[PDB]
RNA sequence: AAUAUGAAUUAAUGCGAAGUUGAAAUACAGUUACCGUAGGGGAACCUGCGGUGGGCUUAUAAAUAUCUUAAAUAUUCUUACA
RNA sequence: AAAAAUAAAAUCCAUAAAUAAUUAAAAUAAUGAUAUUAAUUACCAUAUAUUUUUAUAUGGAUAUAUUUUAAUAGUCCUGACUAAUAUUUGUGCCAGCAGUCGCGGUAACACAAAGAGGGCGAGCGUUAAUCAUAAUGGUUUAAAGGAUCCGUAGAAUGAAUUAUAUAUUAUAAUUUAGAGUUAAUAAAAUUAAUUAAAGAAUUAUAAUAGUAAAGAUGAAAUAAAUAAUUAUAAGACUAAUAUAUGUGAAAAUAUUAAUUAAAUAUUAACUGACAUUGAGGGAUUAAAACUAGAGUAGCGAAACGGAUUCGAUACCCGUGUAGUUCUAGUAGUAAACUAUGAAUACAAUUAUUUAUAUAUAUAUAUAUAAAUAAUAAAUGAAAAUGAAAGUAUUCCACCUGAAGAGUACGUUAGCAAUAAUGAAACUCAAAACAAUAGACGG
RNA sequence: UAGGUAGUAGGUUUAUUAAGAGUUAAACCUAGCCAACGAUCCAUAAUCGAUAAUGAAAGUUAGAACGAUCACGUUGACUCUGAAAUAUAGUCAAUAUCUAUAAGAUACAGCAGUGAGGAAUAUUGGACAAUGAUCGAAAGAUUGAUCCAGUUACUUAUUAGGAU
């Protein structure tokens, strides 16, 4: 769901403004892939599976009995009195989805505004979804993949 | 507006200057015949005896044109050429007559800006 | 105040900053691009040492609030490559600069 | 705020006082006569320090800021002379310290307000012959002579071309005394090039700056990932910069690597020539869809950007 | 039947200058104003009915207070005592 | 530092044109309209050397030299926007200028000129036009949230897992977090419609004794009483509680009872995305008004009188008709307001109530929600908003300077009043909001 | 402009055509078809480009010039020939003019030119030398296509004197 992803993007911005060290997001494949990309890129300190009440200390298998109570817990980073994850916005919106070929993704990473999408800025992360997998735009260009431009994180 | 409202027509209004000489019919100038020469009083805070003239254009539109320059020889039945441009202090006078065209002579003894007053170059 | 400058000529990336009623959209520019911005922003860039910059002002174009907004944007809306790298634990490479390196 | 401003000298000068009614002089004209000094019966300005050319390979460029408008000196002793109350020229009261230790860069800077403009070094008549004899007789490559004397390859190729023109002129006695006099005078006005002097040597690593690369792309990679010039070149989809420099050094007509044969693959026919025919037909194979004048092409003749060229005879022709 | 033109005839409104008759609004504007509606009157306006605050949140006391070693002891103390 | 001005003349050296010779190319088998061709050469031809080019020397050709020879730009502008500092004269709100702001009433940087100056330039100016010049927007208070909700279309949007496919979509299976169904347990007595009752007072009438004034107002005057104690009749209204708290989609809703309908929390089970929003459409909708039939105490447009007043078609007083009431309808408008559409996810505190649950050393304590108040952050033109007017997402309505105008015309609906829909021309460079310091206030 | 449509929507059959189809004509059935994502109606307009203008761009504007396409040759309809024409043909009619007064000829939106209209747009020029086109076996003939020149600062470009 792009709506759920929009909710998570706004939630992370709200948490950064108040500078909470730990927060939770919905437990879904897309959310987990989204969070994992942020973790590998250094935007998130930690990524743990858990419940509504907090991160799990020991592995708890997820089943239909507890799926409704599952959450993903992420740790936010702050350095030099500044949040590492300052902004998080969707590019492809629920009511206007944007699919780009690899050629247009290369233009976006080169400073060209494609379909009103402002080009990639220094130190910014743009994520792309292709065949239900989320990857960095630079990685999609390396794999010659065409996909939906989901969001941009800075 | 929402994305669907924009799809249905919603959008920013367009900015483009509007015509201030509708009676000319998108022509640089139109010939006319002076119906009656008149003197009008500027709107406040201006005071003067501004010379104007009612003119019937070759397209049937009747307009009020300001006669520029010091002194004019325009009379009734005189053939005049009317161009765009309003007299700011005279409401309803939206046009100018061209000096030195038709039966309206150039300003007598004009030295500066002669081209604007139909004055030929002194030898 | 000190303002970060990328290569001591321009800003780091693009800036969309709102100072009261003034909407400032500043974009970084290539070397030799010059200053193509509001006249108020031009003077500030000259004193600050910014040589290449593009941008547009939207909504309010009040000179006083443009100057203050610009100064605030140059400090609160910029992040150096070094600061981004340290916060994220990643290496950020300027491809254009590496292309002309040994 | 702006107003018209007469270009009065920035330095102090003796303004006009009470003037006889028929002089009709100006403060600008009197300031110029003070800069120029007295004019002799021969129409010369001997007292001005710029009237005569230097003869020591050191350019005599104007330094108004450092001398504060004092341009007069003794024509033989080169000792400063300034205007006094009597209306005569005499030694200055205090020496000018700004004119005794001038930076080396400033000496080569002709315009006071532009320090990015410098004069070039003149090559001695000997270095030119050496370069000419090495490229032509010894058969060295322009790349070698360029890397040896610290001269850019285009300059090396130009020296060979020009020295060849000087040999034909000297072989036909076309270099007159006046030309020799002028050449020597101009030679003694410029700093001579010294191949050994490191600072005088021209940079040999310059490449044209492309436009696609002029943008600033940034990549976020792992903290310990190596990224080098070759990796950057792949990202920008350009040949490595070192390769560009090497390809630009093999362009000289006498440089190594100069090659042009991949184009000799276009079928050409030279029509038969019969006695009495004033011209020969040459046919060049082409491909339908590329050859021909296109239909409906933009006419630019009535536009400011109308294309203007020059034919083989040098006559201006519309393209 | 439509379109266009002129048209007897007839309705609404803008601006321009000063005057005339009142003083309706802005302060508690001298009867709180305004909204919907109805009736009445030279003119603004007046009156009835409900609604609104873009008017009253502008809001500010019937007061009453207690016992343990006043010092040879607390109050001093300068890295000390322990 | 007031220049005009290296400007002029003059000096040096050129080229164009002319003159002379020569002469391509468009076209060749030949044909050239253009054409008095372009170009080249400067006595012509020739030889040699000679990037080019140059140079020498030769044949003929004139008197040691060899055809001639120049250089007259206009137009707008100089108060600011907007480049134009060297001043001066005339005019005096006249004459006139003007793209915008404006200039002109005797020191006019703006009019008409001189001087000087700034542009563009064989064009310059001006008019008529085109493109660009802010939606990288808004709707509490400035233009702009529909009275409200229900719900159709939506070529609108919308959960989870897995597997395929031709892939952000489809299909299949599976799942329960959204949305619902039914019970159980506890809680509450409101909101609609209908029926049946109660209450204080008012007016009128009659009686009774008892009198001579009463009533009204700022003060007045107009129209066996007033007051008191009884009895009868009628219509309308609903004191305290009470906070409209709460409830209801809004409009609305507070004397009592009953009948019917709907409405809360948690738990258990069940369905398995069945949801959100909603053009058109539909329903409901204060007060006034209207159509019929009743009712009519009090109140009260109008009307007629009394006062007040310079006047009083008002404010105050009297008599008081419609109306206000009920029954059945029409109509669908309000400052129908929180001047703030609905839904979802999310973000830092305190206080105060309410509800549910838990515990006990039994009355507090501990939890989780809702409401309200004051706030942090954020937002904003600010006033302020504060869980939204914050961070985001989805859908709908609406706005594009003022005035003209919610007007004109047409159409639709209505018994009618009217309601809905809804312009343009002309004119202007205004118009509006928040806040600041004043001044003023019967 | 809110309802429109009645060969109208669909089915079947024949005629007609090289050829499908309510495309036309004939017959018989079904009750459909379009429409608030704008039907029907009315007004306006030749369309477009690798053309021109403008802008950072998306776009917007023009549709003169170059090129592509359509329509028309005073107006309407019809017919003939033909692969193809409601032909700048023929027929009839309409409007206007003309002379030869005939069931007549002409219609400059071919070139030049004139009057009119308008603020405003040119020579009643030269040549078939070139490139094409038509006729002819060829020789050649014809060509206001075309190529040139004239008029006009309408646009562009170059030049319109340098040193002292
Ligand atoms: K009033
Ligand atoms: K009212
Ligand atoms: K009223
Ligand atoms: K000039
Ligand atoms: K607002
Ligand atoms: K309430
Ligand atoms: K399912
Ligand atoms: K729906
Ligand atoms: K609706
Ligand atoms: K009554
Ligand atoms: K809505
Ligand atoms: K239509
Ligand atoms: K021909
Ligand atoms: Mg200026
Ligand atoms: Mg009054
Ligand atoms: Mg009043
Ligand atoms: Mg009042
Ligand atoms: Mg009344
Ligand atoms: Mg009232
Ligand atoms: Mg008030
Ligand atoms: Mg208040
Ligand atoms: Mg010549
Ligand atoms: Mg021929
Ligand atoms: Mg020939
Ligand atoms: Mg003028
Ligand atoms: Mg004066
Ligand atoms: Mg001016
Ligand atoms: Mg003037
Ligand atoms: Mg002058
Ligand atoms: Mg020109
Ligand atoms: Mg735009
Ligand atoms: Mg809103
Ligand atoms: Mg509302
Ligand atoms: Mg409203
Ligand atoms: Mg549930
Ligand atoms: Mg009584
Ligand atoms: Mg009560
Ligand atoms: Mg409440
Ligand atoms: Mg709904
Ligand atoms: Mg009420
Ligand atoms: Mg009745
Ligand atoms: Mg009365
Ligand atoms: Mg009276
Ligand atoms: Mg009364
Ligand atoms: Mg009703
Ligand atoms: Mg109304
Ligand atoms: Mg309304
Ligand atoms: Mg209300
Ligand atoms: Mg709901
Ligand atoms: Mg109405
Ligand atoms: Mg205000
Ligand atoms: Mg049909
Ligand atoms: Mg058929
Ligand atoms: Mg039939
Ligand atoms: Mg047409
Ligand atoms: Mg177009
Ligand atoms: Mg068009
Ligand atoms: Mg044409
Ligand atoms: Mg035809
Ligand atoms: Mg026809
Ligand atoms: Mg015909
Ligand atoms: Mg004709
Ligand atoms: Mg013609
Ligand atoms: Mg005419
Ligand atoms: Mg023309
Ligand atoms: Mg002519
Ligand atoms: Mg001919």
């Amino acid at each position: 769901s792009l709506v759920k992803l929009a909710n998570t993007c706004a939630h992370l911005q709200n948490c950064s403004k108040v500078r909470v060290a730990l927060t939770s997001i919905p437990y879904t494949k897309l959310q987990l892939q989204f969070a994992y990309n942020l973790y590998q890129q250094g935007f998130l300190s930690s990524l743990q599976k858990g419940s509504t009440m907090g991160p799990d200390k020991d592995f708890v298998e997820v089943t239909p009995d507890n799926i409704s109570t599952r959450r993903l817990w992420v740790g936010l980073k702050y350095r030099d009195n500044k949040p590492v994850l300052s902004s998080c916005k969707l590019i492809s919106k629920p009511n206007s989805r944007i699919h780009l070929p690899m050629e247009d993704m290369k233009k976006l990473c080169s400073g060209v505004t494609i379909r009103n999408i402002k080009p990639l800025q220094p130190g910014e992360l743009i994520l792309v979804r292709a065949h239900n997998n989320i990857m960095d735009i630079n990685e999609a260009i390396s794999k010659k993949l065409d996909g939906e431009v989901l969001c941009r994180v800075k | 507006a929402t994305l669907n409202q924009i799809k249905r027509g919603s959008g920013p209004p367009r900015r483009k200057k509007i015509s201030t000489a509708p009676q000319l019919d998108q022509c640089p100038q139109r010939k006319g015949v002076v119906l009656r020469v008149m003197v009008l009083k500027p709107k406040k805070p201006n005071s003067a005896q501004r010379k104007a003239c009612r003119v019937r254009l070759t397209n049937g539109n009747v307009v009020s044109a300001y006669i520029p320059g010091e002194g004019h020889d325009a009379q009734e039945h005189s053939i005049v050429y009317v161009r765009g441009g309003r007299c700011q202090d005279l409401p309803g006078v939206k046009y100018h007559v061209i000096r030195g065209a038709g039966d309206l002579s150039g300003v007598v003894n004009r030295i500066s800006s002669r081209s604007k007053y139909g004055a030929k170059k002194p030898s | 105040k000190e303002i970060p400058r990328y290569e001591n000529r321009t800003i780091y990336g693009d800036i969309d900053f709102r100072y009261h009623g003034v909407k400032l959209h500043l974009r970084s520019a290539k070397p030799g691009f010059g200053l193509r911005v509001n006249h108020v922003i031009f003077e500030i860039c000259e004193c600050a040492g910014i040589k290449d910059l593009s941008g547009k002002v939207y909504k309010s174009r009040n000179d006083m609030n443009i100057a203050k907004g610009t100064i605030e944007a140059f400090t609160k809306a910029q992040k150096t490559l070094d600061e981004v790298a340290l916060g994220r634990g990643k290496k950020l490479v300027d491809v254009r600069k590496v292309y002309y390196s040994s | 705020f702006s107003r018209r401003r007469i270009a009065y000298p920035f330095y102090p000068f003796k303004k006009l006082g009470r003037q006889h009614p028929k002089k009709h002089d100006t403060n600008l004209k009197t300031a110029m006569r003070q800069f120029l000094g007295p004019k002799n019966y021969k129409g010369e300005y001997v007292m001005n320090k710029y009237f005569t050319v230097p003869t020591n390979h050191v350019p005599n460029y104007i330094k108004p800021d450092l001398e504060r408008g004092q341009s007069l000196e003794h024509p033989v002793t080169k000792k400063p002379l300034q205007l006094r109350y009597d209306g005569t020229l005499g030694p200055p009261p205090v020496e000018n310290k700004r004119l005794q230790n001038i930076f080396k860069d400033r000496l080569l800077q002709p315009f006071p307000s532009n320090p990015h403009c410098k004069t070039n070094y003149v090559l001695s008549p000997q270095l030119k012959q050496s370069i000419f004899e090495e490229i032509t007789v010894e058969g060295l490559s322009a790349q070698q002579v360029s890397q040896k004397y610290g001269l850019k390859i285009p300059r090396v190729e130009a020296i060979v071309k020009l020295v060849s023109v000087e040999n034909s002129w000297n072989r036909r006695n076309r270099v007159s005394s006046d030309l020799k006099t002028m050449d020597e005078t101009l030679y003694r006005m410029f700093p001579v090039f010294d191949s050994d002097a490191s600072f005088k040597r021209e940079n040999l690593s310059e490449i044209p700056v492309p436009q696609k690369t002029l943008a600033s792309r940034f990549l976020t990679i792992a903290e310990s990932e190596p990224f080098g010039p070759v990796d950057a070149a792949h990202v920008l989809e350009l040949e490595p910069a070192v390769e560009t420099l090497r390809n630009l050094s093999t362009v000289g007509e006498h440089s190594s690597g100069h090659q042009q044969s991949t184009n000799k693959n276009t079928k050409v026919i030279y029509g038969e020539l019969v006695e009495g025919e004033r011209s020969q037909y040459k046919f060049t194979n082409a491909k339908v869809g590329k050859v021909g004048y296109r239909y409906g092409s933009g006419n630019r003749d009535n536009k400011k950007d109308r294309r203007i060229g020059f034919n083989k005879l040098g006559q201006m022709v519309y393209i």
